[PDB]
This record gives structure tokens, C-alpha cells and sequence, in this order.
RNA sequence: UUUAAAA
RNA sequence: UAUUAUUUAUUUUAAAA
């Protein structure tokens, strides 16, 4: 019920590392294509990096908070894999280590680092707070798994708009939906993640490991940075021993990749934003004089 | 669905809004699914017990090399006076201490019995404000009934009777005891405790050997 | 009560009344049922169940 | 899918006998085509929401034609529909200094519903017939197609008409509506009306901001006031005859004496002058003799001072109150309500859809035959009427301190209340109030006394050695300085 | 506590300690010899932690043997009673667990020779009984001690050592209430040398930064391992 | 009309992706694999069915539709040609396209409809082809529509699921594989919608048929 | 709980 | 009967002639 590498295949795609090649044709520091698609609800996010596909679908709902932090918005996440990615996959495995590795970071990255505004999901202190959710569907698997969730994640957190409410008092109402659009959640700062996946025939060092790449690895780093040269979160546990000389460069060329990929969403969002309000320039209420 | 609202509370009923000869009935084999049934029922002063036992078994166990079988036994709540968890598997440990040294274990090697007792309803109707002292004697000669349906072999019947919390199981017509269960009580009290249980459990004794030759 | 109605404002009451889609089976409630099939065996709930 | 499907396409029908256009707005047959009137409007200075406008004629018999004729928002702005709710929610168009918050789209208020000039366009007129007195011979109310002959702004309508090389059908017309306003408010300060000033300032933009600018006024302004008081009039008359249950009116309650007595215990105890206060006209005429010979503007600030001691104003429906309640104390009116306004406030498109129904036009719509709901939109359109207020005099107090340290300068100004440990000064050149703290104002505040009954305060200027008695109605002089690690001074 | 000053002007902690100096460090060998192969009483600062190594064994079941090396197990029990307030068991505290323990085993399996061991397995049951702060360096510290008791074979020793960067100061084993307050970062540093088999950064630091908190956490580390170090000498040399 | 693609995953023998309205509806099937061993089966082939919603976990909700997408692609393969084997077919619901907590039909339909795709593009043996569509009536005019919009399921009285199976060249109803009703209904309404759901994914193969044929047809010679 | 007019 | 055995293989000495 698991994958067969031949001695061959992996003498083959080792010794080609050892040239410079990989079999997709990327640099050492390249990072795979992503392509971000949004469904219609808000909060739909498909992202497609390769041959690499997973599907983001934000949610959210008035909870009780964390008797530790009243005025705090809680955030939740489930990684859960199907056979659908791969039938190495099995249906259930919740507490599989790919599992809770990319469910781990991406709260990291999300809710500790700050990058979701937790307190302007506040409602009422300590009773009533917004609890978004966050669904991750692994639909392909070819590597790339936690890297790939984090910008779903992250695209649909900015794609996602929660209801509206009115402070009326001690009175607070919900507007539903169909009444007033509803408002985008606050996002501070954008957290991308970067895995390194290490190799030894004078290592070698490949950006966004492909499945086959993925299993003759013998030592993976995962990196989190924002356009803010600030280093979100970082998960090195075992493997080759690496010094912090190699780290360092590891994250100075995550900055150009997750610096690149920060503009995009950005872009892509704005066009997306667009293309579903066509006649907003007739309905702006505040407007210029003369 | 299930559960349902979590932000919904029990209903809560308040004390002050407007204010010798135990009953027995007894009754084997209808379920279909098990190999020996039972339904003990009693209802004394204000607190009725109705109960039922199901033994699946001896279920031949796959690759088991024992000598002799080993017996399961699991209570389960019902629908009405629900007890924790922790003590229903306490009981229940006490009750495998008891037909372990009953049922005939070296006549079923590399197999195992399961019991299930089902607390259905535990009616308690006191005026006004441990309780599962009075249902072990019931449970006991509930799933003796069962075992001797299911065609299992047990040496000589097994019963109980309560004390006050004291709840001791007796064999070979009070000969010797085969289970010791005490909460509460008083102290010094020991040779009225097992008089009492004893005239209840010779109560118990024929009572079951009634039903199980009659049908 | 977070009706709209509790915000005394006529502009936003006529706007819900409006915006308002029909919910037939939004007026009505069900049991939370839990079944159990005794078939004597142990674990978690039976997908029959 | 509330607005028309024309958008800017939407035109007038050239014949309201058209079957096509009968077809589609059944109620065309009911409506006056007055295409033939020679109309202008006159609006600041590069508008793009035109309320109204006015047309005058000489009648054979010696008597004018005059006629108001006010937007037709109703036509478009039906009740039960999101854009009557969106439009009811919003009560008023707030005017901030750089931003405009609007109470329709801007396809109705800049486009259909404004009264563009050279473009066919629907309107509510009020035909009215005055003499050589300017005296209502006869009223009548009727929905209209008209076309402005021209657009003019205050500054190019008050040349056309002082201009003597033009004596058209349509300059002659403004001529006639200047001569009326002149007797109209002649003989409504005699019947006790207020003559109030306020703080009116207007800053321009490209930064952005760079200097404030007081808007000066000209006989035009008080031209196109007369006839929209006196449109507001008629209708207020016409609504309440039709609907005396849930006519949406305006009122003005009478100013206690409490308001006025510590206003009059300055000027006794300090200029030696009072206010009356018998009538609205002892009130207004006291004021007039209130003046100071050596400043002109101290009797501009008496009246602005007397204006926060005013009762505010109250929009109501005529079910809750007696008729002698309905009296307007500001203009001494004995009933008045808002109608030549229905793109900014909804009060007059409730007014339309009530003259609507007194004409005849269309039925009134149960919701403004309703005690309950006139009631709620009543107590909503009056609190985001004092919010429109609230915003405009906060964003030009907040545009206006921009100015104040982008741009040093000293200015004169008059203070209008003494503390303890403070002053409250008023500047005409901003039209706003600005407060300096003793510890501000002095070396030493230790050493300073507050007389309550003089209204003074003495203290050792900085940077000075002599002391200083300020007293209420002084004509200082403020600076303004940046210390942050905005703020006023004393010169 | 209350508000306090985390790093004062004249060079102290909110503790007494300074910049560079570490917690209290007190450990111990062979402290549960009849109930495991190897014993390490972890007492570092207020954390206290009982790692108990029972290896090289044969595995309970066939299901869970390597033909070629040993297997590696983690337990780590967090007790209800580490903390000030008795914390009840949470759904959601159960993940972070699972994440340290996988952590653990990826450390420890590359620097343990599981080659010399084969057809057996390892189990590693810890039990954390009060913690203070800097708990995952602590962990580490008391697997490598243990380890040796046990008389396992490994390449080298692994120091466990947290960070923290308060404004542009780094403060070595941060405690409970420095982690709440100031970004923390976990190191796992083999022997003497400068390489790193363990990196947590679960806050955010600036990317100029980190280069100088890890030369300083690389070298605390090594003062780790000398204490380390020197328990075994003396529990050697007395026995 | 509704579109659908076919082989769009990769590490799977067969996958699909259906929509209708706003309900999407990614499916992959793997097999015949090795199965488990409390999965196979003697002498037939095992299935293996998951449903997962579009938000949340997999509730009791995906279970009753499990054992009803179940119930249609059981008869629809041919399981004895695939002995001691297993089939892993896997829906993935991206959008439900109505109000999960009141409808469940529209994924179900999708489901059915996604799954047959997928296992077209598996090779696996059919016996022969299948439509599913979801059917309504409306409570002021009890009018029968198909495929209906969200907003007409809130303002229903019954809602259907009629799931049908065609054979020769999708003209003859050989069975009808699912019909799910809830609501309020008697017996002629029900006659009047299932001769008027039987037209309708008689055109649904129609052009189902032609949606896989543009696509098995470029990739065979 | 700042009158009136046009914005 | 370890030059023996485990079949979807728990073998962990298959080397010499």
C-alpha cells in the first residue's frame, strides 16, 4: 500500500542532481508555477503549482472564546488527506505526520504570527467572536503539500468576507448576507512558505520537491517568510545536520520567491475583485465634489 | 444529526413547585442475535430496576492458543438513571472476578464469552435528596440466567443480595462467597450483613431455576 | 434577538424585507435521535447506526 | 435592477400622447408639458445635483407667472423597492469638505433626476401668480416635463441680471424673481422672522489643502431662498389639507428663556445690551439694535452666539400634534415642510409622494398613511439630519487645522466663553472655535484669578511681564504654532 | 507575576540573571534503574522531566520490526500538574504533541547508530512533571542523557537550547514568562560543532536578526553539553 | 447545461469533475488495487466510497450519501469480472451549490454523475450508463421543475433525486437505479415527475455521451 | 441636544 | 528439519562443491 522506487529510478535522479538537472526541467532555487483559481462563494480557492492541486474553502461562525484571551477570535484548520491526492493515502489518517506538520505550520504562520487580525474578531468580549475556519482538500499530490496549503490558506482568508454586524447598545445584530455585502477579515502581514528538500552524494539543495524528489530525500527544511523580511515560522528536525550558514541562504532565496508570489496574490485578488464588481462604479456612495 | 445545540441546557426540575418483600420477575431467552437471553426485573419500595443480559458465545478466537476461555463482561447505560463510566467498568471487573471462578473456563480453550448487561431503566422514586449497590445482586443473577440459556457450563448458581451497600455473592447454597461489594454502610456490622444477603440470595437461588424449567 | 427590527430604523427594515429570499423548512425543527443497534460487539457508532 | 434600464440613456418622451410611451408609464396622461417655459438655475458654481428651478412670466393682466419646479425623484425612487430603503436609511446627503456622501446613486442625482439644462427632464412644478406685492393670487401643483434654457451659477446669474446689454424674455424673467424675493422677504421680517448668521466657510483643494476661503454672498442667494421658502410653503399647506393624519412637516419649537440667560448676562454685565424675548420679532429686532460702533462683526457674533441658544428644528407628522404646534418660529410661519430637496433629503420625497396624492397623480402608498412608520422615519431622518451636521462642521474643523500648521499665520478673532483655566475663541476667518488652556497661555498659572461675574481672566502673558485682563467679546488676535514631539496662541 | 522589565539598562532579567547565563542545571543518570534501560532526571531551571529508554528489545508485535535497524518510539506525557493551573486535557493540545514527538524521533534517529540495533525497537516514555519555559530544549537534553545510560551508541551529543530576542537584545533559556512575552527560538546543536539537527522559530524574527541569535544559541548549547558532559564523568568515576 | 471534464487528476487510474448550477464535484476512482483485508471480496470486486463536504469534516451526513451513491454504482459495474480486488472512488465536493444544512440532493446528483465519469475514464468494466438529476416542486404553483436553483429548494415542498440507467445508445431505460423523495407528494405527482425526469437525463447521456466522446476519442487511434 | 437657503 | 522453511511469506546463517 505504498510506493515502489527501483534501484535504478533513484540512482538516476540522484546522479542528475548531481549534474544539475531535474526531471521537470527547474533550477535548484526555482519555485513550480503557482495559479491561483477562485470559486464562486467567497473563501474558494484552488491552487495548481505543477502537477500539485489543493482546494481552500474559509468558513466561519459565532463561537465562545478562550477564557485566556476574551477579546480574540478563534482559527481553525484541518489538513485531512483522501485517496483522491494518491491511494497511498488512507481515508481517516487524521494523525498522520504530513497531517499535522501542515496543519501545525499553517496555524503558526496564520494565527500565532499574527498575520489573521484575531482581534477584530471580537464580537462581545469573552461570550461572542468569530471562529474562522479553514479546509484544506488534497486533490493531487506531487509534492509540495504544506507549501501549497499555505497559499490556499492565505488566498482564501483575503478572499474570505464575514457577515456584517451593527453595535446597537448592548444590542448586536448579524445582517444577513443577502442584505449587506459582507466584510473582508483583517490580514495583517502574508506568510508564504518555502520547503527545502536536501540531498547527499557538498549537499544539494532543491526548492519545492516534486513526489519522486519528495522520497529520495534524505533531509527536509521548511522555511515562512513575508514581504517584511520577517521570518515567520521555521521547522528543521532531523536529517543532514545543517550549520547556520546554509540556513541563512536558504532564507535569503525564499525571500525572492515568497516576495514574487506575495505580488501575485495580491494581483490576482484585485483582478478577481473585479471581474465580480462590474457596475460598482454606479453604486459608490462616497464620492468626490468640485 | 446528533448532539444537537451546544448552547443548549438540561431541563432542570426544582424540589419546591408543588410538595420486607422485594418484587420479582424473571424471564429467558428472545433474543435472536445472542446464544442465552434475560430480563430480570424488581421493583421495591421507591426504586424499580428492569434489566437485560445477552451472551454471545464461546466465539472461537483466531490464532489463540489458551487453555481455558475468558470470560467479557461490559455494562452498558440504558435510558434512565445514568451512571459514569468509571463505575460501570468497575462493577464490571468485579463481576469477571466472580463468574471466572463459576463458569466452567477449561471447557472452552482458545475461545472467549462475552456478556453484555443492558441497565435499560433504573427507576428511583425517593421523596426528596452509592446507588449502584442495589443493582449488582440483580446483574448477577441476571447474566447467570443468560449463561445457563446460552448452554454454557457453570458450576452450581450464582446470586447475591444488598445489605446497606453490602453486596456479597454466594455459592454452593451459602457455602462460600464468591464476590465481596461494600460502599457506605456503618461499621462493626459484618455477621447481620451477610445473614441478610444470605436469606436473599437462597430468594434469588430457586427463583431462577423457576423460569429456566418451565417454557 | 438580533432581528433588524431592534435597530428602530425604517431604511434597513425595508431593506430586509426586500433582500428577504422565502425559507420554508426554516420554520420547522427535528429531533436529535441516537440509535443503538445491539448486535454485541464493542467500539465506536456503527454506520448503520 | 431598481434603477431605469437607459441608465444615461433614459430621455423624456417628445409626446406624452405616444402610445409606446403611454404603454410602458400609464401616468404620462397625467402630466403638464411645460417644455415651453423659459427656465433657469441658478446653483454654486459647478453643481451636478440640481434641485430645482425657477421661471417667471408676465401675465396679460399685469400679474407674473412664477414657478418653482423641483426634481421628480418619486418618478424613480418608488417605495417598497431597496432604493426607497437605501435612500430612507441614509435620510440626508452628508457634504463633507473633500468627500460627498450621497442619498441616491449618482445615475438619479447627477444625471436622470437632476435638472440638466438643454435636456428634456421630469419635475414637480408649483405655478404660483403674484401681483406687483408679491401676493399668492392662485397655487396649483402639477407633475411636469420641463427644459432649462440655461445653468447659470450665483456669481453668473447675479451678472445677467445687473447686465445691461441683455433684455431677453429670459433675463427679463430674473429680473421679475429679484423684485418679488426683495417683497416676499420684506413682509416675512415683518411678520417675525430670525435673521441668524453662521460660520460658513468653504476650503479649496489642489498636500491637497492650502488656504480657506469665506464664501461671500449675493442678492442671488437670497433670490432662489425666497421661492424655496415659499415652495415649501404652499406644498406644506397643500399636504396637510390632503393628509392631516401623516403629513410630513417641519417645525420649530420656541426658544425657552433658560437658552437666553447666560447669553444676556454677558452682554448686561459686559456691553450693556439684552436681548428680547416677548416674540420672535421683539427678538429679531433686538438684535438689530444690538450693534457695536467699532466693530462691525461683534453684531454678526451676537447673532451667531444666539444661534446655539436656538430650539432645534423637528420633522413630524401632522397626527401627533395640534395644528397651533406646527408653527415654525424661525421663519414665523404657521406651518412649513421640506419638499425642493429630494435628491439630499428624504423628507422631501415623502413630501413629493404626499403632493402626489393630493393632486390626484398617483396614490398615496400605505406606508406614509401609516402613524407608526412615519413616526420611526421621523425620529430617523431628524437624528442623521444633526449627524449631517455634526460631520460637515467636524470635517471643516478638521481640513481647516491642517491649515493651521502647514500654514503660520496670525488671525483675529473674538472669544466667546472664559474658564478657570481657559479661553474659547472664535475666528471669522475660519469660522471656527478653538481653545486655549491656561497652561498654554501663561508662565505661571498659579498666580492668575477668574471672576465669574465679569466673565474675565487675568493672567501674566508669556513672555510678558504685565498682566492682561481678558474679558468675553474681545477682539484678540490668535497665532498658530506646531509643538508635537497643531496648536493655537495668544499674540 | 506582574508588569516587569524584561531586559533592564543595567544588564538584568526579570529573574536576576543575565543575558548569557543560563538556568540552574541540575541532572542525573540511572535515577529508575529498575523500571527502564536508561534514566535521566531533566531538572533545568523549574522544568522537571523523567525520561525513561527501554531498548534495544524485541517489539510486542511483528508488525512493527525493521530487518535493518531499530525503531525509534517518543512518548512525551505532559502531566496535568506542569503548570500553575491544572490544564484539562483539550482536542486541540493533542496536535502539538504529536508534532514534538515526531520532532524528537527525527532527531534522535539520524544521531543513534539504529543500524547496530537491528530487528529491535526503542521506546522513549518521558514525563514532563513541572514546566517553566524552554521545555523542548529540556526534552532534548534529557533523550541524550537517557540514551547514554542505556548504553545506546550514538554519533555525538545533542544539546537542547532556547533563545529568546527581546527588541535587539537575545536572552539565553528563557523561562515561562520571557516565552510570553519576546520571540523564541529552540535549537538542537550536535557536540561541539556548530551544526544544528533541530531549528524552531514559532515566532516571528527579523531575518537580519537570526544570523546572531543562532551563533549565540550554538554556543550556549556547547555549555549545555559540558554540563552534560560533566555529570557523566563524575557518575562514572564514583561508580 | 452542465459541463464536466474528464482525466484531470494524476496519480489516480480515472478522475472527473461535474458541475451543475453552482454544485462542483471532483471524483477520482483507483482500481482494480490490492485490497485490505477486511475489504475483499471472494469473488466479486470490493468498493470503496467517500464523500467529503465542501466545509468541515465528514459528518453523518456524507454517510447516508455514501450508502446511497453506493447504491447506484454497485449494480452499474461489473463486479465479478475484478475478483479478491478493490475500486476506491472518492467525490470530492468543492461547491454544494445549495443549503447544506436543509438539501443534500444536488451533491448527491453531482456525485452520481461525477462518479460514472470517473469510472468510464478508469477503465472499469459497466454494465451500462447512468444520468442523475434533482427534481422539485414549488409550493404556490405545484409546478415540477428540473435541476432546480438554490432559492427554488427554499420555496419547495418535495424535493427528488431520480438517478436512471440507459442502455443502447442511451434511448431504453433499462432500471431506474435512485429515486429519493422527501417532502409532500401523493402518487400522481410522483408518476408526473418520473415520466418527466426520465426525458430529461435521457438528454443528460445524450450529451454525456458526447462529452466523453470528445475526450476517449483523441487519446485512442 | 445650531434658524434658513442652495450644495 | 537453517544445504531446513515461511505464499501475497517476520528467516533473523542459501555460503562452498
Amino acid at each position: 500500500k505504498d510506493i515502489e522506487i527501483s534501484a535504478s529510478e533513484s540512482k538516476f535522479i540522484l546522479e542528475a542532481l548531481r549534474q544539475n538537472y531535474r526531471l521537470d526541467g527547474r533550477s535548484f532555487d526555482q519555485f513550480r508555477d503557482v495559479e491561483i483559481t477562485f470559486g464562486k462563494e467567497f473563501g474558494d480557492v484552488s491552487v495548481k503549482m505543477g502537477n500539485t492541486k489543493v482546494h481552500c474553502r474559509i468558513s466561519c461562525q459565532i463561537a465562545q472564546p478562550y477564557e485566556d484571551r476574551p477579546f480574540e477570535g478563534l482559527f481553525v484548520i484541518s489538513t485531512e488527506i483522501s485517496p483522491m491526492a494518491g491511494s497511498q493515502f488512507e481515508n481517516g489518517n487524521i494523525t498522520g505526520e504530513d497531517e499535522v506538520l501542515c496543519s501545525r505550520i499553517i496555524e503558526k504562520s496564520v494565527r500565532r504570527s499574527g498575520a489573521l487580525d484575531v482581534e477584530g474578531l471580537c464580537i462581545v468580549a469573552g461570550s461572542k467572536c468569530w471562529a474562522v475556519r479553514a479546509d484544506v482538500h488534497f486533490l493531487d499530490c506531487d509534492g509540495g503539500f504544506i507549501d501549497a496549503s499555505c497559499i490556499a490558506v492565505m488566498a482564501g482568508l483575503m478572499h474570505f468576507k464575514k457577515p456584517d454586524i451593527t453595535v446597537h447598545g448592548e444590542q448586536i445584530i448579524v445582517h444577513p448576507v443577502n442584505e449587506r455585502e459582507p466584510v473582508p477579515l483583517g490580514i495583517l502581514h502574508i506568510p508564504i512558505c518555502v520547503t527545502f528538500s536536501f540531498f547527499n552524494p557538498s549537499e544539494i539543495s532543491i526548492i519545492d520537491a516534486t513526489l519522486k524528489e519528495e522520497l529520495l530525500r534524505d533531509g527536509v527544511l521548511t522555511v515562512t517568510l513575508n514581504k517584511n523580511r520577517e521570518v515567520v515560522q521555521v521547522s528543521k528536525a532531523g536529517g543532514l545536520p545543517m550549520d547556520a550558514l546554509t540556513l541563512m541562504k536558504c532564507c535569503h532565496e525564499a525571500y525572492s520567491i515568497i516576495e514574487k508570489i506575495t505580488d501575485q496574490i495580491l494581483q490576482l485578488l484585485k483582478e478577481d475583485s473585479e471581474k465580480r464588481n462590474k457596475y460598482a462604479a454606479m453604486l459608490t456612495s462616497e464620492n468626490a465634489r468640485e | 444529526r446528533l448532539l444537537g445545540p451546544a448552547a443548549a441546557k438540561p431541563m432542570a426540575f426544582s424540589n419546591t413547585t408543588t410538595h420486607s418483600e422485594q418484587e420479582l420477575s424473571l424471564h429467558t431467552g428472545f433474543i435472536e442475535n445472542c446464544n442465552g437471553s434475560a430480563l430480570v426485573e424488581a421493583r421495591s419500595l421507591g426504586h424499580q430496576t428492569s434489566l437485560i443480559t445477552a451472551v454471545y458465545g464461546p466465539r472461537s478466537i483466531r490464532g489463540s492458543f489458551t487453555s481455558q476461555g475468558t470470560i467479557s463482561i461490559q455494562l452498558k447505560n440504558g435510558l434512565l438513571e445514568k451512571y459514569n463510566t468509571n463505575e460501570l467498568k468497575e462493577v464490571s471487573s468485579f463481576l469477571m472476578g466472580i463468574f471466572n471462578s463459576v463458569v466452567n473456563l477449561s471447557r472452552y480453550p482458545k475461545s472467549g464469552i462475552d456478556i453484555f448487561v443492558y441497565l435499560t431503566y433504573d427507576k428511583d422514586l425517593t421523596n426528596n435528596p452509592s446507588q449502584i449497590s442495589s443493582l449488582i445482586p440483580h446483574c448477577i443473577t441476571s447474566i447467570t440466567l443468560a449463561l445457563a440459556d446460552a448452554g454454557i457450563e457453570l458450576v452450581d448458581m450464582a446470586g447475591a443480595g444488598e445489605a446497606n451497600g453490602t453486596v456479597v455473592s454466594f455459592i454452593k447454597n451459602g457455602e462460600e462467597i464468591v464476590g465481596f461489594w461494600k460502599d457506605d454502610g456503618d461499621d462493626e456490622d459484618l455477621l447481620e450483613c451477610l445473614d441478610r444477603c444470605k436469606e436473599q440470595y437462597n430468594r434469588y437461588r430457586d427463583l431462577m431455576i423457576s423460569c429456566l424449567m418451565n417454557q | 434577538s438580533a432581528a433588524i427590527k431592534d435597530l428602530d430604523d425604517f431604511g434597513e427594515e425595508e431593506l430586509f424585507e426586500v433582500t428577504k429570499e422565502e425559507d420554508i423548512i426554516a420554520n420547522y425543527a427535528s429531533v436529535y435521535p441516537v440509535v443503538e443497534v445491539e448486535r454485541g460487539r464493542v467500539g465506536a457508532c456503527t454506520d448503520e447506526e | 435592477e431598481c434603477l431605469p434600464a437607459e441608465g444615461h440613456d433614459w430621455k423624456a418622451p417628445t409626446k406624452l400622447d405616444d402610445p409606446e410611451a403611454v404603454s410602458k408609464d400609464p401616468l404620462l396622461t397625467k402630466r403638464k408639458d411645460l417644455r415651453d417655459k423659459l427656465i433657469c438655475s441658478i446653483d454654486p458654481p459647478g453643481c451636478v445635483d440640481i434641485n430645482d428651478a425657477l421661471h417667471a412670466k408676465k401675465l396679460p393682466n399685469g400679474n407674473w407667472e412664477v414657478g418653482v419646479h423641483i426634481a421628480d425623484v418619486t418618478h424613480f425612487v418608488k417605495p417598497g423597492t431597496a432604493l426607497d430603503a437605501e435612500g430612507a436609511a441614509r435620510g440626508t446627503s452628508v457634504y463633507l469638505v473633500d468627500k460627498r456622501i450621497d442619498m441616491l446613486p449618482m445615475l438619479l442625482g447627477t444625471d436622470l433626476c437632476s435638472l440638466k439644462p438643454y435636456v428634456d427632464r421630469f419635475a414637480f412644478s408649483v405655478i404660483w401668480e403674484l401681483d406687483d406685492s408679491a401676493n399668492i393670487v392662485n397655487v396649483n401643483f402639477m407633475k411636469s416635463v420641463i427644459r432649462s434654457r440655461e445653468a447659470f451659477s450665483y456669481e453668473q446669474a447675479q451678472l445677467r441680471i445687473d447686465d445691461k446689454t441683455q433684455n431677453d424674455e429670459l433675463t427679463m424673467g430674473m429680473r421679475a424673481l429679484l423684485k418679488l424675493s426683495v417683497k416676499l422677504k420684506q413682509k416675512r421680517l415683518e411678520a417675525g422672522a430670525l435673521n441668524l448668521a453662521s460660520p460658513e466657510v468653504k476650503v479649496h483643494m489642489d498636500s491637497d489643502p492650502n488656504e480657506v476661503e469665506i464664501k461671500k454672498l449675493l442678492a442671488t442667494n437670497s433670490l432662489v431662498e425666497e421661492f424655496m421658502l415659499l415652495a415649501n410653503i404652499s406644498v406644506a399647506r397643500k399636504i396637510y389639507d390632503a393628509f392631516p393624519q401623516t403629513a410630513m412637516l417641519r417645525r420649530h419649537a420656541a426658544p425657552p428663556s433658560t437658552n437666553f440667560e447666560i447669553l444676556n448676562e454677558m452682554l448686561n454685565t459686559r456691553k450693556n445690551m439684552s436681548i428680547s424675548l416677548e416674540s420672535s420679532k421683539a427678538l429679531a429686532d433686538s438684535l438689530d439694535r444690538c450693534v457695536d460702533p467699532e466693530d462691525p462683526y461683534f453684531n454678526t457674533l451676537v447673532r451667531i452666539m444666539s444661534t446655539r441658544c436656538m430650539m432645534a428644528a423637528q420633522y413630524f407628522y401632522s397626527g401627533a400634534y395640534s395644528y397651533p404646534d406646527f408653527r415654525h418660529y424661525g421663519l414665523a410661519v404657521d406651518i412649513y415642510t421640506h419638499f425642493t430637496s429630494p435628491i439630499r433629503r428624504y423628507c422631501d420625497v415623502v413630501a413629493h409622494r404626499q403632493l402626489a396624492g393630493a393632486i390626484g397623480y398617483e396614490p398615496l402608498s400605505l406606508t406614509h398613511r401609516d402613524k407608526n412608520k412615519m413616526d420611526m422615519i421621523c425620529r430617523n431622518i431628524n437624528r442623521k439630519h444633526r449627524n449631517a451636521q455634526f460631520a460637515g462642521r467636524a470635517s471643516i474643523e478638521y481640513y481647516v487645522g491642517q491649515v493651521m500648521r502647514n500654514n503660520e499665520s496670525t488671525e483675529t478673532g473674538y472669544v466667546i466663553k472664559v474658564f478657570n483655566n481657559g479661553i474659547v475663541v472664535l475666528v471669522p476667518k475660519f469660522g471656527v472655535e478653538g481653545l486655549i488652556r491656561l497652561d498654554n497661555l501663561t508662565e505661571d498659572p498659579n498666580s492668575a484669578a477668574f471672576d465669574e461675574v465679569e466673565y474675565k481672566l487675568t493672567f501674566v502673558p508669556t513672555n510678558s511681564d504685565k498682566p492682561r485682563d481678558v474679558y468675553v467679546f474681545d477682539k484678540v488676535e490668535v497665532q498658530v504654532r506646531s509643538v508635537m514631539d497643531a496648536e493655537l496662541l495668544l499674540k | 507575576m506582574s508588569r516587569l522589565e524584561i531586559y533592564s539598562p543595567e544588564g538584568l532579567r526579570l529573574d536576576g540573571r543575565r543575558w548569557n547565563e543560563l538556568r540552574r542545571f541540575e541532572s542525573s543518570i540511572n535515577t529508575h534503574p529498575h523500571a527502564a534501560d536508561g534514566s535521566s532526571y531533566m531538572e533545568q531551571g523549574n522544568n522537571k522531566i523523567i525520561t525513561l529508554v527501554k531498548g534495544p528489545k524485541e517489539p510486542r508485535l511483528k508488525s512493527q520490526m525493521d530487518t535493518s535497524k531499530a525503531l525509534l518510539n517518543v512518548s512525551v506525557n505532559i502531566t496535568k500538574f506542569s503548570k500553575f493551573e491544572r490544564s484539562k486535557s483539550s482536542h486541540k493540545n493533542e496536535r502539538r504533541v504529536l508534532e514534538i514527538q515526531t520532532s524528537l524521533v527525527r532527531m534522535f534517529e539520524k544521531n543513534v547508530m539504529l543500524n547496530i540495533y537491528p530487528r529491535t525497537v526503542i521506546d522513549i516514555e518521558i514525563h514532563v512533571l513541572e514546566q517553566d519555559g524552554g521545555i523542548m530544549g529540556s526534552l532534548i537534553n534529557g533523550i541524550t542523557l537517557a540514551l547514554i545510560d542505556a548504553g545506546i551508541s550514538m554519533f555525538d551529543y545533542i544539546s537542547g537550547i532556547s533563545v529568546g530576542l527581546y527588541d535587539t537584545t537575545p536572552l539565553l533559556d528563557t523561562n515561562s514568562l520571557e516565552e510570553n512575552a519576546m520571540s523564541t527560538v529552540t535549537l538542537g546543536v550536535v557536540g561541539k560543532s556548530e551544526k544544528l539537527s533541530l531549528l524552531l522559530v514559532e515566532d516571528k524574527i527579523p531575518l537580519d536578526r537570526l544570523e546572531n541569535v543562532l551563533a549565540i544559541g550554538i554556543a550556549g548549547a556547547h555549555r549545555v553539553r559540558d554540563l552534560m558532559d560533566e555529570e557523566l564523568r563524575k557518575h562514572a568515576q564514583k561508580r | 447545461s452542465v459541463q464536466a471534464e474528464i482525466g484531470i487528476l494524476d496519480h489516480v487510474d480515472g478522475s472527473s469533475e461535474f458541475v451543475s448550477q453552482d454544485t462542483k464535484v471532483i471524483c477520482s476512482v483507483t482500481g482494480p488495487i490490492e485490497p485490505k483485508a477486511r475489504q475483499e471480496l471472494p469473488t466479486q470486486l470490493a468498493l470503496e466510497i467517500i464523500v467529503r463536504p465542501a466545509k468541515g469534516v465528514a459528518t453523518t451526513r456524507e454517510k447516508v450519501l455514501e450508502d446511497k451513491l453506493r447504491a447506484v454504482l454497485t449494480p452499474l459495474i461489473t463486479r465479478h469480472c475484478y475478483p479478491r480486488q478493490l475500486c476506491q472512488i472518492t467525490c470530492q465536493i468543492l461547491e454544494s451549490g445549495e443549503d447544506e444544512a436543509e438539501f443534500s440532493l444536488r451533491e448527491l446528483s453531482c456525485c452520481i454523475n461525477a462518479a460514472f465519469l470517473a469510472l468510464v475514464d478508469a477503465g472499469i468494466a459497466l454494465n451500462s450508463m447512468c444520468a442523475s438529476i434533482p427534481i422539485a416542486i414549488i409550493k404556490d404553483t405545484s409546478d415540477i421543475i428540473v435541476d432546480p436553483t438554490a432559492e427554488q429548494l427554499k420555496i419547495s415542498l418535495s424535493v427528488h433525486t431520480l438517478a436512471l440507467e440507459f442502455v443502447n445508445g442511451g434511448k431504453v431505460v433499462k432500471n431506474v437505479l435512485l429515486l429519493d423523495s422527501n417532502g409532500d407528494f401523493n402518487e400522481d405527482q410522483l408518476f408526473s415527475l418520473l415520466e418527466l425526469g426520465e426525458q430529461k437525463c435521457q438528454e443528460l447521456v445524450t450529451n454525456i455521451r458526447r462529452i466523453i466522446q470528445d475526450n476517449i476519442s483523441p487519446r485512442l487511434v
